[PDB]
């Protein structure tokens, strides 16, 4: 209570003293400034040249209090800008914090986990540096227990959060050898009862799946897709969000990888996802659907069997534009690879009207994506001879009148398909 | 793209 509101100069004065206690008091004061909720004087702490002195206190084993005070202190300094996080790493904090992971005091080792989390969370460079210092083995060792429930709640949460940061960022992506080293424990954290652990766990996965098919594969081969589909139907939005992102990334890969999420029973959840109150959930859901309709024909059939086509029509009809744009993509991929019988069913569900009303939108790309679909539908109509019957349906919903305007559009690729449609069919 | 990649421990 007597270390509240110290001046930065006072903190340096006590730390520069030859008295261990005086240093401890000043260090605790420095922390209380950083933990003051309104704009802490980080830059001033750095320009004072204290960081190096804080890092050296992390080594004082005999005095565990100052270890905690300094770990806490540096943690907040590392939570700032990349320039401020760089200062902590420059002070030689990485190897010091990794040493604290073996500390007998859980509350101290938790700070090391917290700190290293901020450092790796900065970017790929520091992420890889934390890994090169050998921070993974210690971290994973802290979770080497029969049951995770016995571990402290907050302690388990921060550990998970730190691990998710070591799987974060893309350019470059985390070392393959490091990802394999963490996955097994990540799959274990993906079955824990705590929601915050499941959330961060799903985010960790969503990071790994984000990339080439080789990255997606090593995650799929761990057999987590089923667990993700289970989490995909959770009540907590914070949990469903990353789960949907993960599944959304897995379906961007091979059709075999895409088939795994179908076998898991993911499509049975989309009736809720495609009508989910939150707008972004619909956008992510529809985006995932577009990567499924772009697969095989038997895969497109799965979507038809689950009666998800009507939902795509509803989302194409009334939703946030961003979501409606994803809907257009879903239809386009659906009409390009789907059979005639499939495209027919799509039309009888009432896809035309809502697909024509989106031609009024002022987005250059969606128009291309739509017109492309229209061409694909006619492409099937010719195989039935009912190109005339289709033209009429488009004409009765003020569709032709809008294609007439796109026939004279600025973008070159637009008027190409438009004029080609007016001429060939109308 | 999810949660903040940096946490400051500033309790009350």
């Amino acid at each position: 209570q007597g270390t509240v509101n110290w001046s930065v100069e006072d903190i340096v004065k006590g730390i520069n003293s030859n008295n261990l206690e005086s240093q401890l008091q000043a260090t605790q004061a420095a922390r209380k400034l950083l933990s003051r909720e309104k704009q802490p004087p980080i830059d001033n702490i750095i320009r004072a040249g204290l960081i190096p002195k804080f890092v050296s206190f992390l080594g004082k084993t005999d005095c565990s209090p100052i270890q905690f005070e300094s770990a806490w202190a540096l943690t907040n300094i590392a939570s700032g800008t990349s320039e401020q996080t760089k200062a902590v790493v420059d002070g030689g904090a990485i190897p010091a914090f990794i040493s604290l992971l073996a500390s007998p005091h859980a509350h101290i080792s938790e700070q090391a986990v917290w700190a290293l989390g901020n450092i790796a969370g900065d970017g790929s460079a520091f992420r890889d540096l934390v890994i090169k210092h050998g921070a993974i083995d210690p971290l994973l060792a802290l979770l080497a227990v029969p049951d995770l429930s016995t571990l402290a709640c907050g302690y388990l949460r921060n550990l998970t959060w730190t691990l998710s940061n070591l799987c974060r960022n893309k350019n470059p992506a985390p070392p393959l050898d490091a990802v394999e080293q963490i996955l097994p424990t990540l799959v274990r954290l993906l079955h824990h009862n705590d929601p915050e652990v499941l959330a961060d766990s799903c985010w960790a996965i969503s990071y790994l799946t984000d990339g080439p098919n080789e990255r997606i594969e090593m995650v799929v081969k761990k057999g987590v897709v089923p667990q993700l589909v289970k989490l995909l139907g959770a009540t907590e939005l914070p949990i469903v969000t990353p789960a949907l992102r993960a599944i959304g990334n897995i379906v961007t890969g091979t059709d075999e990888q895409t088939q795994k999420v179908i076998d898991a029973g993911a499509l049975a959840v989309f009736p809720s996802l495609l009508t989910n109150p939150k707008t972004n959930i619909q956008k992510e859901a529809t985006w995932t659907m577009s990567n499924i309709t772009a697969g095989r024909q038997d895969q497109i059939q799965q979507v038809v069997n689950h009666g998800l086509v009507p939902f795509l029509v509803g989302v194409l009809s009334k939703a946030d534009f961003k979501t409606q744009k994803e809907a257009a993509w879903a239809i386009t991929n659906y009409t390009s690879g789907g059979t005639v019988e499939q495209i027919v069913y799509l039309v009888h569900c009432g896809i035309i009207e809502p697909l024509m009303n989106l031609l009024s939108a002022k987005d250059t790309k969606i128009i291309q994506v739509i017109l492309d679909a229209i061409s694909n539908i006619f492409q099937a109509a010719e195989k039935l001879g009912e190109t005339e019957k289709l033209s009429i349906m488009i004409e009765e919903c003020g569709g032709l009148d809008k294609i007439e305007a796109l026939q004279r559009h600025e973008n070159e690729s637009v008027y190409k398909a438009s004029l080609n449609l007016i001429e060939k069919y109308f | 793209e999810g949660p903040s990649a940096k946490k400051p421990k500033k309790e009350a």
